[PDB]
């Protein structure tokens, strides 16, 4: 289960 | 043994062709098991291992949404970085991410990573300590500051230790077979003729599995590390892998030269000559 | 007639080899200017290196010794980096390359750039 | 930015002339991910070669596998042709049964 990405 | 759950993410803007392409690919220990692709007619998380068809609806639903969520988030990121680097909306650019964890015998986290690259180069990465970032450039320094105020590292530490380790443990129980499995390399040497009373001896390793293997040549007990050509390990397409390594030697003197095969599914290492 | 340059920091000088080669290819090159492939002695040097380098991947004098069943620097002595290295938690398999935000272990047959490093005994009189 | 593809063209099984088989084109270590790969018999494109999905390695470079069915003979060439932004001209690698 992939993490969910915090914006750059 | 030692075990990994790794996610490989890509985002490619393509101006004049609509929205960027988005891909989440998952690996357990060099074994691809899930893939989600934004171009597919059916953009959804999909199995790619027998032992994954194991999972119920509620799970494939879940990931597809999270991935739709992730897709939108990179679409902005391509724009953010355009902003940072002063780049026009005219060029194709790539964001890449390596994400996941590794655990030991006891199933405790050895190393965790979140690794970013833009346009084929390090952008920012989470240090081993899982508390601090290294930033490749002035641009990445912005994300660093941003993610420092937002506590990104705090958040990611928790994921990598808690969630990642736990999902990894499951997937390994989901398929013990095919995953723990080992195919030994079948090896042989081949004689090839050349100009000026010389021979090329080619050492072959075929149908082995996991990709990792070492082939060396030796003359009288000593490794010929120069002198020796060596293709990159290639997939056969059937699940296994192939590799060779060759050397040049004068006609008659073939027997002074041994090939050696090292592969984690071999009892003792292999030794061969023509 | 490929490209290359040299550059000093602190009490060491390095050769940066901008032609791609295998790990052992890079080791060989370095001998040819009498400067061994890079040993990183501490976190400070690593930071300088990651900060200095043109973006890309660089082979360094760190690799797995199957004869010694362990990871080893090219001089076979310890580095204050080995704290970091130890928790990097590499596979028992390859060689290490340096990049602007990472050190990472991989196949040795893969062509990357190349860094030779040499410790200065005295002031370059 | 911009990395030149490496190309390996090889059969899946030991090649006996007359024995049907599978030909691979393994194109690796390249960057931007956009690429065009053809598989040539004698000089002629092989209708709809199969493409594996693209992926990348630890080091960031992209990796892809083209493959098609083929029957090796003594008397006719097989090749792989890559078109890619890093290269001025398309690179063509001929299949070589010893390699």
């Amino acid at each position: 289960s992939i993490i969910n990405f915090e914006k750059l | 043994g030692p075990h990994s759950l790794r996610y490989f993410v890509t985002a490619v803007s393509r101006p004049g062709l609509g929205e960027p392409r988005y891909m989440e690919v998952g690996y357990v220990d060099d074994t691809e098991f899930v893939r989600f692709d934004s171009d597919a007619e059916n953009p959804r998380y999909e199995p790619r291992a027998r032992w994954m068809e194991q999972e119920g609806p509620e799970y494939w639903e879940r990931e597809t949404q999270k991935a739709k969520g992730n897709e939108q988030s990179f679409r902005v990121d391509l724009r953010t970085l355009l902003g940072y680097y002063n780049q026009s909306k005219g060029g194709s650019h790539t964001i890449q991410v390596i994400s996941g964890c590794e655990v030991g015998s006891d199933g405790r986290l050895l190393r965790g990573y979140q690794q970013y690259a833009y346009d084929g180069c390090d952008y920012i990465a989470l240090n081993e300590d899982l508390k601090t970032w290294t930033a490749a450039d002035m641009a990445a320094l912005i994300t660093k500051h941003k993610w420092e105020q937002a506590g990104e590292a705090e958040r990611l530490r928790a994921y990598l230790e808690g969630t990642c380790v736990e999902w990894l443990r499951r997937y390994l129980k989901n398929g013990n077979a095919t995953l723990l499995r080992t195919d030994s390399p079948k090896a042989h040497v081949t004689h090839h003729s050349r100009p000026e009373d010389k021979v090329t001896l080619r050492c072959w390793a075929l149908g082995f599995y996991p990709a990792d293997i070492t082939l060396t040549w030796q003359l009288n007990g000593e490794e010929l590390i120069q002198d020796m050509e060596l293709v990159e390990t290639r997939p056969a397409g059937d699940g296994t892998f192939q590799k060779w390594a060759s050397v040049v030697v004068p006609l008659g003197k073939e027997q002074y030269y041994t090939c050696h095969v090292y592969h984690q599914g071999l009892p003792e290492p292999l030794t061969l000559r023509w | 007639r490929g490209v290359k340059y040299w550059f000093c920091y602190s009490t060491k000088c390095y050769y940066f080899i901008m032609n791609k080669t295998t790990w052992s290819g890079c080791k060989a090159n370095c001998q040819h200017y009498g400067v061994p492939i890079l040993k990183i002695e501490d976190e400070d040097e690593l930071k300088f290196l990651q900060r200095h380098v043109i973006p890309g991947n660089y082979w360094i004098g760190l690799s797995y010794d199957k004869k010694k069943k362990e990871w080893a620097w090219i001089d076979n002595g310890p580095s204050k980096l080995d704290m970091k290295i130890k928790k990097m938690n590499f596979k028992s398999r390859g060689c290490v390359f340096l990049s602007k935000a990472r050190i990472e272990d991989i196949d040795c047959n893969i062509p990357y750039y190349c860094i030779c490093g040499k410790k200065l005994d005295k002031f370059p009189d | 930015i911009q990395k030149t593809p490496q190309i390996q063209v090889y059969s899946r099984h030991p090649p006996e002339n007359g024995k049907p088989n599978i030909l691979n084109c393994y194109v690796t270590q390249f960057h931007p991910p956009h690429i065009e790969i053809q598989m040539l018999k004698n000089g002629k494109k092989i209708p709809k070669v199969e493409m594996s999905d693209m992926s990348f390695s630890k080091d960031w470079s992209f990796y892809i596998l083209a493959h098609t069915e083929f029957t090796p003979t003594e008397t006719d060439t097989y090749a792989c042709r890559v078109k890619h932004a890093s290269m001025a001209e398309p690179k063509t690698v001929y299949w070589d049964r010893d390699m």
